[PDB]
DNA sequence: TATGCCCAGCATCGTTAATCGATGTATATATCTGACACGTGCCTGGAGACTAGGGAGTAATCCCCTTGGCGGTTAAAACGCGGGGGACAGCGCGTACGTGCGTTTAAGCGGTGCTAGAGCTGTCTACGACCAATTGAGCGGCCTCGGCACCGGGATTCTGAT
DNA sequence: ATCAGAATCCCGGTGCCGAGGCCGCTCAATTGGTCGTAGACAGCTCTAGCACCGCTTAAACGCACGTACGCGCTGTCCCCCGCGTTTTAACCGCCAAGGGGATTACTCCCTAGTCTCCAGGCACGTGTCAGATATATACATCGATTAACGATGCTGGGCATA
């Protein structure tokens, strides 16, 4: 059959709030991160412990800012995102250089 | 290796965030967002590696660089 | 500009139930509505449909409101008794009393002559009003204010007549004249009578002003301060000739006072004082001088200790050479804004008339001493050295005249102490406030006599069930200043005398305020809240000998502020306001010299508590008591044309000279130079006829000569020869000349017009003065009627005749400028410069008139 | 040792030399190790307190960082004082708005 | 080999004491062990800069209580106050 | 006179408000409430000239702030007018709720 | 009735037209109604906290007068930094 | 010369910064170019900042430096802005920032 | 008592700018109150960081690494460039 | 006696010239305030000068913690298609908000009685840091086994569409 | 109201690896004593705040009027979504490997401590120079007024003719 378009998001929800790991591979963010560290200086080298570091940190951020953003979405009566969403909670919060 | 961060690991950022349904072009501004938040933390940890008379990022000034900012992180180390 | 509603006067009924609505006071009552823009003469019953739509609806829809509640607190309410009657019907006759007062003049500010629609020019006086600002100053033509108030009009022309400018004031700064210590006194008090110490005091003020230097007038309050005041400046403006502009800084509460005293004594003298805030500011500066890029037209004006502080560019850009002020005892620290400000008007002398204690510190008697002389200069051992140094350095610059030498004609003095002791209520708000409960420091002493001051207070002493004798009963009880003062209030009532009660604490006043009502106390309160429209009003109304308001509350400083209580003589006072010879000068306000019937005070001491240590701290603060023979061009122009104005000079040439026209010199020098150019002028008019006679003489001779020839046949009849001495003698007995002469450089100075000036002029104050010197608006010509007018536009009689010699006889010949302004001759629209009335088209007319009267 | 004579079970030498060593101050106080261990072995036995019921409320013995993630933002004062904080390896709270439910 | 400091045996007695039948992984051990420090090094600098504000050359009892009172929330700070003038009040009553 | 443009005056105001250093919010209530309050909390204190001028400023500067993240939070919701819920995400994003 | 004054609670001091001058300087052309009223919780929940820093701070200092450096200590401890009046 | 101040060639006291460095607890021991250079950077920062002061009062042609003037010559800069975050600066103001939508139209 | 204020320092700094304007008190204690607070961050942070790698000194190395982080870019140039020519200068004499 | 004719008589209009006064413009002088530089006087921290020793710079060593590749496969990532609830353009509209107006009220510019309190200089005593000795806990390193990780199978639990 | 369907939870089984605990041993905390000293205590010397008092004078608010903007509703456009289909490389683990972080030893250097003055700096009186404000004196230009002069116009007071 077809469900509910919506509602499997909802149960992603219900299971992603209950796991206790990461979601971005390590590869791809260590090749970035290797990248522009390498491109910012030369010879430089890193701990498998920092990989993680800057993982959920990152996470720690891309969670609590896109919520702020989910939260700036249901208040203009939307569900669906939008960049000036993110621009007005990265003004409001003030980090926004 | 910008593309490296994909559609699904956003998807299950947003999932994670709470959102039901997101849009499209979103992503392309998230990774620079991220790129942003990223670069400023990046240049601490070389900073504070390059001070120390050696060329190894640790554990430990990633956790002061993050500290510094408003950002208090534990587990590895504090 | 626009013509709406401003306030409302009166209100009645227009067409000759429970509750009447707006309907029924539209088709049911007319009401009296003053305009806006407009005087209080202009009011006319209106109501709705008489005017529609006008500026400003909601005061009348109020004031009506008002009215209705009112009529349901007439005879609409079963619950309204007897002297609620008395008092809503009370307050009709007061807004009465309020309204009737802005119909009067008080003063006419300016007098500008403003052109009309129909091209005509009316002269329009800036009026004045009584108990009012002076905003809402209104043009009022001179048609109609002569008929209601002409004591203004005359006393108007009477400040522009006697001309103090400061330009006519003497300069003595360079070298002071020869004083001399009088005893009489001298003819300017119109108001009564002075004793011997107050002109004592002139001679002091007058004896020290004559070496340069200032004093202070430390006497008793009472003894005249302020009449001395004014005697010395009347006496050192008319006597030392010092004209010039001086500012006396009094309170806005005695203003009015000063006012009435300084007209009632000096009348002579104008008294613009300065108040208001923004338009009142735009009248004085508009008033002060005239729209040029330095008109002086005042000289004594009264200013608030507000309006120093706000306004020291208008103040301080004039120049000043005496200064007085009135209780001067807001000067007792000298880091204060008055003191620094005071000291940046140029001034030359200064006068400081107050009773201040300079004994409690230091800083104020040496304040007084460096605030008029810059540059003048403890332990209690060395105390007995520095008074007995400081005491006989400072007495020749000060006056200490005690009350003993004045006690001949005036009551004795006694007071007496009360020791009231506390309640519970104050042991219980005493006590059980240092603990825990609440429901700083000051608050303990402010609450030690009375408890009602916070807010769960008045529920607690009420253990039972609205009531009003069980309200006022907690509240006499609870304390015992109010027990005993209503027990001296009665017997004070049992045989009828007039009491006041002096309190620190406004609330405690609004408390007597609640107290003494229900009692049926007819009273009426006077502190720092309401303006000087009310209190003015207050004080007027006691003042009155049948007036019901046996007590009369008051303040400290607002109580001790200034004016004069003279029927009070009971003094009650709650408790010391924590300073030391505020009780006297608080009990000088109604212990004075009017009063007759004795003084009784009584001082109801807290004991036990917290005040008597600061009386205690007051008595020890107490017990410590220690080229004129030159005349120029302009000179002699200038007194020929006071020749040509006034005639003879030898009478009033005061007069003649305090104008501003005539220098400083010599009369000698003007009775010389008047004598030459009279002998002159009647010598140049003797050769003028001895000349011309023997001129006339040759013309007839040649005349003759010429008829000799022409009876003959040798001249042709064809042509007229023009060319003969029939001609140029028919031009000489027409000529066209006069009796010139010049005078040392003035030249075209004719000795006709003098002498013929000083005839008609004499004729004309002979026949004036001969007939009526007291009443010159009651002159007559009998069945004298000179020739009509030939082609005026404008009707003239008699009656235009009579007054019109009132004019010269006044003013004089040739001062047309003054005519045309004279209220007094109904000529406003008869005398202009394309026009008829002419400068010297009328001016020969007036000589044919004299002409004529002489004939 | 003044750790058995102060009643706790936080060290008092050991914290001591961190005071000293620290560089912080130019001398130090006799009872101030004491009253730092004391309050956070309170802060101690309220983490770990709200920890253990945490751990019970998923019948787990031993308790994982995701038991200290729901144990602290689970409540208020705990969750004001750790506001920047991020802990390691934790997660968030199941909350879901009601605008968002299938009506 | 570098002997490392760390708070590991003076936890399980709290935790023993609360909870007798429990335990914690080493995750979530480091990560209360660099709790304590970074609560000691909020304490400490707070009681460092408010000892020098006032011009004060040592740091007693008062100043880790303010300092613990301006780091907590309410209640416990109300707590800490009691139970840390106990333990200090039982260490100056013995020895 | 005549009916002027609603809301051009508002704007006139903030072209005369922009321009002023000085305070909005009056001397005396504030005094009365802010020793009130501090007198609830604990009794017998004496504050400063100065700290009531500290206070006033450093209040009115998240009072500004505030209110501008909360202007901003009105323009993105499609509206011109604030609303309590403005407050509310403003509060929610700023992180001190 | 000149007989008492009661003013009930002192959060009346501040009136309508003063947060409306306030939103005038951040920048709001029309404002709604019912919020200033809060506007007052939000000043009360960003005031009580200062003031309380303010009572510990001067408490701790042996004295009972809140002076201006601790107002400025307890400022920048929040995140808050103040200038002019020392520091 | 006798002090280090003019030694240096900076403005700035060495000798101050150096006794609080003694005195404000922060090292056990100090170096010998940390006040010097401490000094420069200070003298740099109050360089700038007086710079864009005294553009900041020329620009509205006035003589003396008031806090507004300090306000609006940080708040223009980006890295000055990004420096100064939580700052707020008593006796100033805002800039005057208009919405382009809020314009009558 | 004698207080501590930065006040004949400034006026050396302005007048080589600016020798022709003037300065109020407020905006005076804006520049005290800011030098002391910069003071307060260098130091700090300076101190914690020699706190980190277990350093019992503070050289020119971690004033230059504090000053490089306290400022995201331009003036960590000029200031490690006036910085190292001022240590050069005092040191060089 | 009435009616035209001779001889004055002031006011009608216009034009010239002298005079008092207002306006505009220098021109050297006497205040006003606001200083910035100097000398008056005094406080005191930084500097003139030496140094022992403990933290810091550098060389040789350990190794182990981090780098660079290698087959397979597994969940993970990218495209695509009909589509259905979400986003957006647009009108009705009515009650709250902006705009004037009058009156009372409280905020503001100076004063004014003290008075609990801030700074500090007399005074020293318990408070705080350093040095021997020892000794018992913290932690380095390795063994056990059970709480928990993970998969297969049976309930089970909403759930979309009829 | 209802029924088969994908996820989801519970029971049963396997199985897995790292904290608890044991052995030990290293070394910094514990007493005990000595030497250096910080600030608590009362009161001297002030000191701005505790309350209000005089006295304004602009604002807050109830009142009345207009009006307009987002909620509600209508209608239309749309954009990822459930699910099927087609690529796709990270990683568990293994393997080689390599060189800089950490350790220990040798050396070194520069600095807090101490002994011992001196002009920088703080407060303030004194002083002539920028600007700003009149101020006595003089010169040039009218505004307006008044005295003087050219020419009468009827009007009044008398002189030769109907
Ligand atoms: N020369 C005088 N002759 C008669 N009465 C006088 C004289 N001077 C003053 N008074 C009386 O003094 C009262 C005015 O008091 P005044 O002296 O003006 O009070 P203050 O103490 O303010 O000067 C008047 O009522 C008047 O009757
Ligand atoms: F003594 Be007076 F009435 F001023």
């Amino acid at each position: 059959h077809r469900y509910r378009p919506g509602t499997v998001a909802l149960r992603e929800i219900r299971r992603y709030q209950k796991s206790t790991e990461l979601l971005i591979r390590k590869l791809p963010f260590q090749r970035l991160v290797r990248e522009i560290a390498q491109d910012f200086k030369t010879d430089l080298r890193f701990q498998s412990s920092a990989v993680m570091a800057l993982q959920e940190a990152s996470e720690a951020y891309l969670v609590a800012l896109f919520e702020d953003t989910n939260l700036c979405a249901i208040h203009a009566k939307r569900v669906t995102i939008m960049p000036k969403d993110i621009q007005l909670a990265r003004r409001i919060r003030g980090e926004r250089a | 290796n910008i593309q490296g961060i994909t559609k699904p690991a956003i998807r299950r950022l947003a999932r994670r965030g709470g959102v039901k349904r997101i849009s499209g072009l979103i992503y392309e501004e998230t990774r620079g967002v991220l790129k942003v938040f990223l670069e400023n933390v990046i240049r601490d940890a070389v900073t504070y590696t390059e001070h120390a008379k050696r060329k190894t990022v640790t554990a430990m000034d990633v956790v002061y660089a993050l500290k510094r900012q408003g950002r208090t992180l534990y587990g590895f180390g504090g | 500009d626009f013509h709406g509603i401003d306030i409302v006067i009166n209100h009645r009924l227009k067409t000759s139930k429970t509750v009447p609505d707006l309907n029924n006071c539209k088709e049911n009552y007319e009401f009296l509505i003053k305009w806006t823009d407009e005087s209080h003469l202009h009011n006319t019953w209106e109501t709705y449909e008489s005017i529609g739509q006008v500026r400003g609806l909601k005061r009348l829809d109020n004031y009506c409101k008002q009215f209705i509640i009112e009529d349901q607190q007439v005879r609409l309410d079963p619950y309204v008794t007897a002297e609620d009657i008395e008092i809503m019907d009370m307050e009709r006759e007061r807004r009465l009393d309020e309204f009737e007062e802005f119909h009067v003049p008080e003063r006419i500010i300016d007098s500008q002559r403003a052109s009309l629609e129909d091209g005509t020019s009316q002269l329009q006086y800036l009026v004045k009003w009584r108990r009012l600002n002076y905003d809402e100053a209104t043009w009022e033509n001179a048609t109609d204010i002569v008929k209601l108030a002409p004591e203004q009009v005359k006393h108007f022309q009477n400040r522009e007549n006697s001309k103090i400018l400061p330009q006519y004031s003497s300069n003595y700064t360079s070298q002071r004249p020869r004083f001399e210590k009088l005893s009489v006194q001298p003819p300017f008090i119109k108001g009564g009578e002075l004793r011997d110490f107050q002109l004592t005091g002139i001679n002091w003020m007058a004896f020290l002003w004559s070496k340069g230097d200032n004093g202070i007038l430390a006497d008793e309050m009472g003894l005249g301060k302020t009449v001395q005041t004014v005697a010395f400046i009347s006496w050192l403006i008319f006597a030392r000739r010092q004209n010039g502009p001086h500012i006396i800084v009094v309170p806005l509460s005695t203003m009015p006072a000063w006012l009435d005293t300084f007209e009632k004594w000096a009348p002579d003298l104008n008294c613009i004082c300065y108040m208001g805030n923004q338009k009142s500011r735009d009248t004085i500066r508009e008033y002060e001088f005239y729209t040029n890029p330095k008109t002086m037209k005042f000289n004594v004006l009264l200013t608030t200790y507000e309006y120093i502080l706000k306004d020291r560019a208008e103040l301080g850009s004039i120049k000043w050479q005496f200064m007085a002020v009135d209780e001067a005892h807001r000067l007792k620290n000298a880091e204060s804004s008055l003191y620094e400000s005071l000291n940046s008007f140029k001034v030359a002398n200064r006068m400081l008339i107050t009773g201040t204690p300079l004994q409690n510190n230091i800083k104020e008697l040496a304040a007084l001493v460096n605030f008029l002389m810059p540059g003048r200069f403890n332990q209690d051992e060395e105390q007995e050295e520095y008074i007995h140094d400081l005491h006989r350095r400072i007495q020749p610059f000060i006056l200490r005249r005690l009350k003993k030498d004045v006690e001949k004609s005036l009551p004795s003095k006694t007071e007496r102490i009360l020791r009231v002791e506390l309640s519970d209520v104050q042991t219980e708000y005493y006590k059980n406030i240092l603990t825990k409960n609440y429901s700083i420091m000051n608050e303990l002493k402010k609450a030690s006599n009375h408890p009602y001051l916070f807010d769960n207070a008045e529920e607690r002493v009420l253990q039972k069930f609205m009531t009003r004798e069980n309200v006022l009963r907690g509240l006499i009880m609870s304390s015992g200043k109010m027990v005993l003062l209503d027990q001296l209030l009665t017997r004070l009532k049992k045989d009828g005398h007039r009491v006041l009660i002096f309190s620190q604490m406004v609330r405690m006043l609004d408390i007597l305020g609640d107290y003494l009502s229900i009692k049926g106390i007819n009273f009426q309160r006077l502190d720092g809240t309401v303006p000087s429209a009310q209190r003015r009003i207050s004080i007027d109304h006691f003042n009155s000998p049948d007036s019901n308001d046996f007590v009369f509350l008051l303040s400290t400083r607002a109580g001790g502020l200034g004016i004069n209580l003279m029927t009070a003589d009971t003094v009650v006072i709650f408790d010391s306001d924590w300073n030391p010879q505020a009780d006297l000068q608080a009990m000088a306000r109604a212990h004075r010299i009017g009063q007759k019937n004795h003084v009784m005070v009584y001082r109801l001491v807290s004991k036990d508590t917290v005040e008597e240590e600061v009386l205690e701290r007051a008595r020890k603060k107490m017990i410590l008591e220690y080229d004129m023979d030159s005349i120029g061009e302009s000179e002699v122009r200038a007194l020929y044309k006071a020749i040509l104005k006034f005639g003879n000079l030898k009478e009033i040439l005061d007069e003649l000279i305090a104008d501003g026209t005539l220098p400083v010199k010599s009369f000698e020098k003007y009775g010389e130079t008047y004598d030459e150019m009279m002998e002159a002028a009647k010598d140049c008019v003797h050769e003028e006829e001895k000349n011309r006679k023997e001129i006339l003489e040759k013309l007839e001779k040649h005349a003759t000569a010429y008829r000799a020839k022409l009876k003959s046949g040798e001249i042709k009849a064809e042509n007229q020869p023009k060319d003969n001495p029939l001609t140029r003698l028919s031009l000489k007995k027409r000529e066209k000349k006069a009796v010139l002469f010049n005078f040392k450089g003035v030249k075209s100075l004719n000795a006709e017009s003098l002498l013929s000036r000083v005839e008609d002029l004499k004729y004309l104050k002979n026949l004036i003065n001969s007939n009526y010197k007291d009443d010159p608006l009651k002159f007559s010509l009998g069945n004298n009627t000179p020739k009509p007018v030939q082609n005026w536009s404008s009707n003239w009689t008699k009656e235009e005749d009579e007054k019109l010699l009132i004019g010269v006889f006044k003013y004089g010949y040739g001062s047309w400028t003054q005519i045309r302004d004279d209220p007094f001759l109904g000529i406003t629209d008869k005398i202009f410069l394309k026009k008829v009335p002419g400068a010297i088209h009328l001016g020969r007319r007036v000589d044919y008139l004299l002409s004529f009267l002489r004939g | 040792t003044r750790s058995s004579r102060a009643g706790l079970q936080f060290p008092v030498g050991r914290v001591h030399r961190l005071l000293r060593k620290g560089n912080y101050a130019e001398r130090v106080g006799a009872g101030a190790p004491v009253y730092l261990a004391a309050v956070l072995e309170y802060l101690t036995a309220e983490i770990l307190e709200l920890a253990g019921n945490a751990a019970r409320d998923n019948k787990k013995t031993r308790i994982i960082p995701r038991h200290l993630q729901l144990a602290v933002r689970n409540d208020e004062e705990l969750n004001k004082l750790l506001g920047r904080v991020t802990i390691a390896q934790g997660g968030v709270l199941p909350n879901i708005q009601s605008v968002l439910l299938p009506k | 080999k570098t002997r490392k400091e760390s708070y590991a045996i003076y936890v399980y007695k709290v935790l023993k004491q609360v909870h007798p039948d429990t335990g914690i992984s080493s995750k979530a051990m480091s990560i209360m062990n660099s709790f304590v420090n970074d609560v000691f090094e909020r304490i400490a600098g707070e009681a460092s800069r408010l000892a020098h504000y006032n011009k004060r050359s040592t740091i007693t009892s008062r100043e880790i209580q303010t300092a613990v009172r301006l780091l907590l929330p309410g209640e416990l700070a109300k707590h800490a106050v009691s139970e840390g003038t106990k333990a200090v009040t039982k260490y100056t009553s013995a020895k």
